[PDB]
Order: structure tokens, then sequence, then C-alpha cells
RNA sequence: UAAUUGCGAUAACGAACGAGACCUUAACCUACUAAAUAGUGGUGCUAGCAUUUGCUGGUUAUCCACUUCUUAGAGGGACUAUCGGUUUCAAGCCGAUGGAAGUUUGAGGCAAUAACAGGUCUGUGAUGCCCUUAGACGUUCUGGGCCGCACGCGCGCUACACUGACGGAGCCAGCGAGUCUAACCUUGGCCGAGAGGUCUUGGUAAUCUUGUGAAACUCCGUCGUGCUGGGGAUAGAGCAUUGUAAUUAUUGCUCUUCAACGAGGAAUUCCUAGUAAGCGCAAGUCAUCAGCUUGCGUUGAUUACGUCCCUGCCCUUUGUACACACC
């Protein structure tokens, strides 16, 4: 519809929590890339600190990306629903919990450690490096719309 | 990573320079001269319609196509 | 996803409603809409993100003019995605009804639609002569 | 009291049914000016029996159509057909024979199942096998 | 070239066409000879069509596939890899596209163009291979008019739709570049580079 | 580009291995009455005009 | 000739089965019989978006009129019909004309004689002989297992990406199926992102579910060549449902890991028309679970319309040291 102009402060491969942000694509993939943040997520963290979603990532001030951040470390608090965070509920403190960064991989290891010290059955197949579901044992997993 | 995606400057310059001389015009051949990317190529044309230059025998998205101003 | 709209504007009859819906300052937001999927089927949210709402009141609208009467379930059956599982590869499967029902709830409010005998809802006298004839006015308009 | 027709058209399981009379010009469908219809692309197709007698011929009459059953392309066809058979019976009740023989040649030189119904009609599914003559597929090893 | 008027309303831009000789759409029939020797009985062009859909029944008795409108048979060629079989919308989108390209490129009529890429990409000669029993060569024959048109259409379709295969050219351009460049002796085409390929190799039989 | 026509008056019949592959008595405009056996690929009737390369041939029965 | 079908010939003559004929089904009846459990049109009550009277319902009630569509019942209809060629000029064959239908009009069902030491004693209170018969291989309760596995081989269904995948605005069907001595199919209003929960309603069914307003695909916007955005696995965390009982997760949803995958050696499967191929839908199992099948529609191609070379089948001649018959 209209050509935009801008000039050299735009900033491509910029990087925010331990990973870089691709440059030249929408904003919401390129957060996207980040471990602990998907799409839908990451469109309604868009939602919230309001981003211009057509806007690529390499424009955009640095108090709003931290705005942002912000939200992603503290979506409970800043009125998301509760039912919407990855480590709903949570087995320690019990509060709901969006983890974040290179965190979750570090909290996916620490829950495969608690089950296997544990010794419930699936930590065993864990153990193991089984096909841990019980579902029938031949996998590989895939792939429709 | 091939790239030609954000306008910088002087490429949209040599874009209002370089469009007219075309016969044809779509979103494959302003990407054929390692041009800008799809978004911008569509924005872009949009725009070089709205501001004569090109006579659209166009239909839709997807497949847009214009032609010289005569 | 949906129903009739292969005749006419596909688009534009329901586009300068959408803007005129929030024009008119009468829509009736729930609160939690535009931060949700639109059907257990489906995967991202609209990408109008302000706006959709209204796209999907004057669909209603029109939903509701198509023919005789029409209810909740209904709603749920058409605007349903259908879902996608693993192999299992797209069986029809309802919608967000939630949000239709919002919709519904919204123009009975708004003095276009009530609710019919046996069941379901229908379109009034006075109701579409003021919302979407402006829209469709750009069809006038062109002609 | 007036004068008025009715006929209809088939598409494999797609089913068109005309009404015809004395009125003013009037062409529509189902839920569509005959301009607008759908898909845009096969459009032209409902044009067909109006454009090759030549739309002058639809002046004083009053045209409706509705169709249930089938898809998209197969229910253009049978409106098309409907439009068709409606006009050329409507010429024979209330128009001399001559007229709705050059009506007929003009039609039936270019018959894209114009006036006549289209006569495949779905063979069934069998056993051992996805679909009427498709089979599974067999090991030996 | 006289208006009507109706009571429902029929624009003036289609209508026009509607009123006047037959044509697909914009495009005209008219003109648009058959260039070269044969094919004059297996490329239609009169009977016209509005638009390339004609569903009827052409492989059924034998040579009537001959009969049908070439356009509908490029229509045809097009659809298909199963993930494309059925879809003739979109097929006839696309011839539409590629008559518009053709026309945005070199004027002229489009339908020409594609005649004249069809006349040129048959392979006059072609070979197949002999039995034997064991070790066996292509042994040299001739090419039927309507096989030609078949292998015509076919090559062309095929080589657009390769080339348009993971590329930002959709297959209307794609298809549209080979029919121009097909036109002539151009060579970087796809179809004509295959018809080469089938003459030098029909030539190393004597 | 050396072009020759052909018009098919007669067709001997199906031949070859797989007989995907037919006889044709062919004849040309040049020089009417002057006729060769040709060998034709695809689907042949009446009045078929074939584009032949070398004049000079003699398709004989595949075996 | 699809056919021991015929035409003919003739130590054979008439005959029977199989084939065909027959049955169901698929299409054509603006002719008959009619139909508020199917429609359409006119009159009292609607004209609210593209509308001036799209088409729709307001309209089980407003009464009347109708049977084209829709349903059946009864019949008709196609016999290669007429014309041309072609053949001892016979059976028949190839083209043209009309025709809804002119490949035995398509599809099936039915399907001879003699066989196989094909499979089945785990369908059978179908059974012979053998085995066992109260720490019983009987019956029954508790708990596993048949899902033990990145596959050594076999079938199976979404779109490897721009004829694409999204965001919406998408999207017309047709087979069916359905509660009783009970809880099946669920319309409706409320709540819920969601799956679902709820208060009820209609339905023993052309009436209610249910025009199963299915999917692919039509229209514009969003990416646009990048193991990326295209679309949402493998693993984790929650919330639902079914069920005495879900743990080696039944299923379903939600977010985080992100995958239609780089067009698949050698090989080999199916396929000639509304078929192949695409795409869903119902039913069959069923408390719950489909990617399984059984039917159904929807969009709809290319390429022969041939041959005996490969793989086999039928007949006739011939050869044979074979006859558990070339393994």
């Amino acid at each position: 519809s209209l050509v935009v102009q801008e000039q050299g402060s735009f900033q491509h491969i910029l990087r925010l929590l331990n990973t870089n942000v691709d440059g030249n694509i929408k904003i919401v993939y390129a957060l996207t890339t980040i471990k602990g943040v998907g799409r839908r997520y990451s469109n309604l963290v868009c939602k919230k600190a309001d981003v211009d979603l057509h806007k690529r990532a390499g424009e955009l001030t640095q108090e709003e990306l931290e705005r942002i951040v912000q939200i992603m470390q503290n979506p409970t608090h800043y009125k998301i629903p509760a039912w919407f965070l990855n480590r709903q509920n949570d087995i320690t403190d019990g509060k709901d919990y969006h983890t974040l960064a290179n965190n979750v991989e570090s909290k996916l290891r620490d829950d495969l450690e608690r089950l296997k010290k544990i010794r419930a059955h699936r930590g065993i197949r864990h153990f193991w490096g089984l096909r841990v579901r019980g579902q029938h044992t031949k996998t590989t997993g895939r792939r429709r719309a | 990573a091939q790239h030609a995606v954000i306008l910088d400057q002087e490429k949209y310059d040599r874009i209002l320079k370089e469009v007219p001389t075309y016969r044809y015009v779509s979103v494959s051949v302003l990407v054929d001269r390692l041009k800008i990317g799809g978004s911008l190529a569509r924005i872009a044309l949009r725009h070089l319609e709205k501001e004569g230059i090109i006579k659209p025998i166009s239909k839709h998205s997807k497949q847009a196509i214009y032609t010289r101003a005569t | 996803p949906g129903v009739s709209v292969r005749d006419v504007a596909a688009q534009d009859f329901i586009n300068a409603y959408a803007s005129f819906l929030q024009r008119q300052g009468k829509l009736e937001v729930p609160g939690y809409v535009d931060i949700v999927k639109t059907s257990s089927g489906n995967e991202m949210p609209p990408q109008d993100a302000e706006g959709w709402f209204y796209k999907r009141a004057a669909s209603v609208a029109r939903h509701i003019y198509m023919r005789k009467q029409v209810g909740v379930g209904k709603l749920n059956k058409l605007y349903g995605g259908a879902k996608s599982r693993g192999v299992r590869p797209y069986k029809h499967i309802d919608a967000s009804g939630s949000i239709n029902r919002k919709v519904l709830q919204a123009l009975e409010k708004i003095g276009i639609v009530e609710i019919s005998p046996k069941g379901g809802r229908r379109i009034s006298e006075n109701g579409q002569r003021d919302l979407d004839r402006i829209a469709a006015q750009t069809l006038e308009e062109d002609e | 009291a007036v004068p008025s027709v009715q006929t209809f058209g088939k598409k494999k399981s797609a089913t068109a049914v005309a009404h015809v009379k004395a009125g003013k010009g009037l062409i529509k469908v189902n839920g569509s000016p005959i301009t607008l219809v759908e898909p845009e692309i096969l459009r032209f197709k409902v044009y067909e029996p109006l454009l090759l007698v030549g739309l002058d011929k639809f002046s004083n009459i009053d045209i409706r159509v509705r169709v249930t059953g089938g898809g998209h392309v197969s229910q253009v066809y049978a409106i098309r057909q409907a439009i068709a058979k409606g006009l050329v019976a409507y010429h024979q009740k209330y128009v001399d024979e001559q007229s709705k023989n050059e009506l007929k040649k003009a039609f039936t030189s270019y018959d894209r199942t114009l006036l006549i119904a289209d006569s495949r009609r779905p063979e069934p599914k069998k056993f051992g096998g996805k679909g009427a003559r498709s089979r599974f597929q067999k090991s030996y090893r | 070239f006289t208006p009507v008027v109706l009571a429902t309303p029929i624009p003036e831009e289609v209508q026009q066409a509607q009123t006047e000789i037959k044509l697909f759409n914009k495009w005209s029939f008219e003109e648009v000879e058959v260039k070269d020797a044969s094919l004059v009985d297996y490329v239609q062009v009169r009977q016209p069509i509005f638009v390339a859909h004609t569903a009827g029944r052409y492989a059924n008795k034998r040579f009537r596939k001959a009969q049908c409108p070439i356009i509908e048979r490029l229509t045809n060629s097009l659809m298909m890899n199963g993930r494309n079989n059925g879809k003739k919308l979109k097929a006839v989108r696309i011839i539409k596209h590629t008559l518009d390209i053709i026309n945005v490129l070199t004027d002229q009529n489009p339908i020409q163009v594609v005649v004249d890429a069809i006349t040129n990409t048959g392979p006059r000669e072609d070979t197949t291979r002999v039995g034997g029993g064991g070790a066996a060569r292509r042994q040299a024959v001739d090419v039927s008019p309507l096989r030609r048109v078949n292998q015509a259409i076919a090559l062309l379709t095929i080589g657009a739709r390769e080339a348009a295969f993971r590329n930002i050219k959709t297959i209307a351009e794609t298809l549209a570049e080979e029919l121009i460049n097909a036109a002539k002796g151009s060579s970087t085409s796809y179809a004509i580079k295959k018809k080469d390929e089938l003459e030098r190799v029909a030539k190393s039989n004597r | 580009t050396p072009v020759t026509l052909a018009k098919v008056i007669k067709v001997l019949g199906r031949t070859g291995s797989r007989g995907g592959v037919t006889q044709v008595r062919v004849e040309f405009l040049e020089d009417t009455s002057r006729t060769i056996v040709r060998n034709v690929k695809g689907p042949v009737r009446e009045n078929d005009i074939l584009v032949l390369m070398e004049s000079e041939r003699e398709a004989r029965r595949l075996r």
C-alpha cells in the first residue's frame, strides 16, 4: 500500500536472553526462534506489548524489547490467562510458570532426573533410552494439516 | 540467506527508476534481479500502481501482473 | 472453515462494516477475545487482530440473515476448523463456540436479532436497515 | 392466469429447477444476482445460454432458478442447463416453433450438455480396493 | 455493437464481448491461423470457448480427443502430480494468467503464440525400443500428428511445471516463458531441448 | 531444416513386439503415385499429414 | 464372437448344464397413479444486507391449486434402430444419423464338470478317533501378557512446499445410523480458550438429529525460498471426557520442543472413464479409541483403444523315456 524508508538505525541479528533474534523477518517469528517461546505465545506477547506486527525485528526501541522481555518472564501478573503457560501449575511451588530461554532445557533435565530418582516406570524407560509414552514401539512421528 | 528484504535507501530509488523500463512486472520479476523481498515487492507494487507508472491488467494475490504506462 | 460467501463481495461486504461496527461504539467484546485460536482444530489467531470480531459479527449477522432461523450448535459446526490429530487427515470438528455465543449475545443487544420460536434466533425488520447497508453502499456507489 | 413454465437440469447428483414467466427481464439464482453467482472463473458458463442465442430475447421474460445437490461446478452446469431448457420450453408453449428451432440449432451446435443432460453417473465402489476399478497392492514376498 | 437494457444489471464491460462475436473473455479466436503443415485437424481454434472447462468426454471413441479444444487440453495437462489432480479451476485460472503474461510480453494474440509453440515443440521424428530378447537398440520411425500434439503439450506442461517447482516464478510465469521461447527456435526452453534430444537420438539410427 | 510432407492413404497394420508402431502407406503431393512403407509411432487414420525428415527410406516389418 | 457365441461344414443325430437369457442397481419418462412424513405456485400476514418482489423462512396451519423437481407403484423405452460401407456377400464388423442411453448401455449378484490330500476341529450343542475329567488343559476371581522392539519384510493416508501453506471471508453433497423395558442420535438456551459440563426439547424416524449447510476449493490479505513463517512430531506440564479399574500415557484439548523434506537405490503394485488420482463423509466393529475396512458422494486428469516381447490363460496340431504329471 505505502512504502517506508528508514536509515542505518536498523540493527539485524540482535540478541536477547542468551539467543540471537533473527533480523529482516517479522518480529513474531523472529522471537519464535528462542527456546521456550513458540508461535502462538509470541503472537500473544506481541499483542500485549503493542509492536506493529507488520514491522521487522531489526527495528524498534530497546525499552520496548525489554517490555516484551518483562512480559515473557512475568506473564501471570500482566493479565495472561494462566491456562496458556507451558509448565502449568508446577510440581514444587504450586504456581504457574512459563519456562524460558536455555533454562527450559535445564528444567526439562531436572524433571527427567527427578523421575529417575523417584523410580517411576517412565523414568526407567527414560534411563534405558526407550520410547517413553507406552506407545506401539516402532516410531518416528509426523505430519498433517 | 539470499536476502534483499528491507529497502535500505538507494535500492528504492533504483526501483523507482528501473520499473517503468520493464514490459512485465510481478512479485517474481521484482525478486528476479535480487531486489526487494516478497512483502515489500507486494507493497511496492501496490504503491507503483497508486502512483501512475504501471497499468494493471491484474486479478488477485499470489499472481500479480501489471504493465508499462502508454 | 465457514460458509456462504461465494456470491457477493466476500471481503468488501464484511470489511467496511467491520470498522463501522467500531464506528457505532456498540459491539460488546468478551475481554478474553483477541488472545484466542478461534477453533479447536486450528493453529493461529486472526491476522487482523484489531478487528476480526467485527468481521465475525457481520458474518453472524449474515448467518441469521441467510435463512429461517439459526442456533449455537450450528454455528459451532460451521466456523469449526476440522481437527488435525496425527495422520488423521482433517475430520470436521466444531469451533470455539463460546465466541459465536458472545457474538450472538452482542447482536441481540444492538437490536438486530432476537430469540425465536422453534428455538434459534431470527432477524428483525428494524435490524440490518442501518448495519450492513453502509458497507454494501459501496456496491451501490460503484454500481 | 399469467403464462409460465418450469423445467430442470441435472449433473452427477446436482439438480437445478427453473421457473420462467412473462415479466420484465429479471434473471437470478438460489442466493445470487446472475452477475455474481460463483466461482468467477466458471461464471461465464451461466451466461452461455443467454449469449449464444442473444440477450435481446430475454426482454419480456422473468427467469428464476433454485438448486440442490452436488458441488459447485456441477451446480453451475445444472443451472445453465435449467436456463436453456426453461427457455426452449417457454418458446415451445408461448411462442412459434420456428423460433424454438432456431434456438435449439444455436445451442445444439455448441452443446456442452446445454439442453440435454450429462449421461455419465457414478459407478459403484467394490471390495478389495479403495475405488471402483482400483485395487489394493499385493506382496508375493 | 448495439447495447441492450435488462432488469437485472449486466455490466457493459462484460456485455460487449457477449453481444459481439464469441471469444475467450478478452482474447479472440478470430484470425490465429494454423502455422505448420499437419495439425490442420489435431489443433482446434474454431469452435471457440468462453472458458477452458468444457467437462465432456473426449478419450472415449479414439480421435474425438483431437476435436477437443486445445486450450482445454493444455489445462488438463497442467492439472497433474496427485497434489494437483482435479482442481480444474486452478488450471483454467493459470491458463488465463499465462495468456495475460503472453500478452504483456511481445504483444499479439497469446493463443496464437501457444499454437506456434505447439507446432514447433512436437518432435517430427521419434524412436522406440525393439524387442530382440537380450540386447537391442532404438529403431527409427515416424510420429503421428495427434501424437506430435500430445507430446508437445505434455512436454511444455512438464517442463513448465519442473521449472516452476521450488522457484518464485508461478506456473503462469514459467509456462508463459516456455511458450514465448517455444514460439521461435529459442532452444533454452525445456520443451525444445527435449525435442532436440529426441531428434538427435533418432538421427543416431541410420 | 530439410522437411517433406506425407499424406497417409492406407494403413497396413500394427507391427513390432509391443505393437505400439504401425505400418503405413504414405504418399505426398511432391510427385503423386510414389509411395513408401513407413512405420508410424502414434495413432493414425486416413488423411493424416506426417512430417518426414527423409524421403528415401523403407520401413520394413519389425521382428 | 466377451463366449462350443453363432455362420456354416460334416459318421453322426438330436439333447442337457456352463455362457447368454434371468435378478438387482445406475441413468430417460414435463404421460398414468398420488403425496402437508416431498416439494412448487397463488391468496391473508414479512421485504430487514447484495433486493425493486435473491431466494428464503416468517406461513403446522391461512385456505386453495398443482405434481416439473422429490418419492415410490404400474408400464413404456434400445432391438445395434435408420443410412452408408465391408464380407461365401452369411454370420457378423467399421463409420455416420437420430437418440437420455449404440464399449454384450455401465456396474455387480448368480455362476458348470472335475479337482486341491488349499484354510477352518479358535463360528457352530457340526462331529469320528485320541487326550483329560476334581493340587482337571472344565467353569470362575485377582494381576499380567498378546502394544514386550530407533524395526529384518508387508499392506496402509495427509500434501515434500509458490498450481504451496496459512489469517480469515472459505465449502455444495450423498450412502447411512439412531432410546424399552431404557438410556441411543442430539436440536435448542447458559457456562467454558478448549475438550466438555449443564438445564431442557424433538425423534421408534422421507417428519427430530438432518437442507448431517463434509472436505478438497472459490476471494482477498499474510510469507516467498530460507530443516524457515508453510503446516504443528518426538518429549515435558496441565485440564477434560469414557469406564469397576487407565499405571507400560484409551482418547480429546492447551502451551513449550517444530518436524508434509530435500522427489526416495536395485526392484515392484494398481490403472483406461465419470473411472485413475485428489478429497472428505457415513456405517461395520464400539462404553471409549481408526490410520482398518465396507459403501457414499465431491473435483476430476494424461495415455492407448494395440500387441504376444516379458508374466500367464484358452483352443488346435505335433513331440514326449513325464503321469506323486517339469518343482
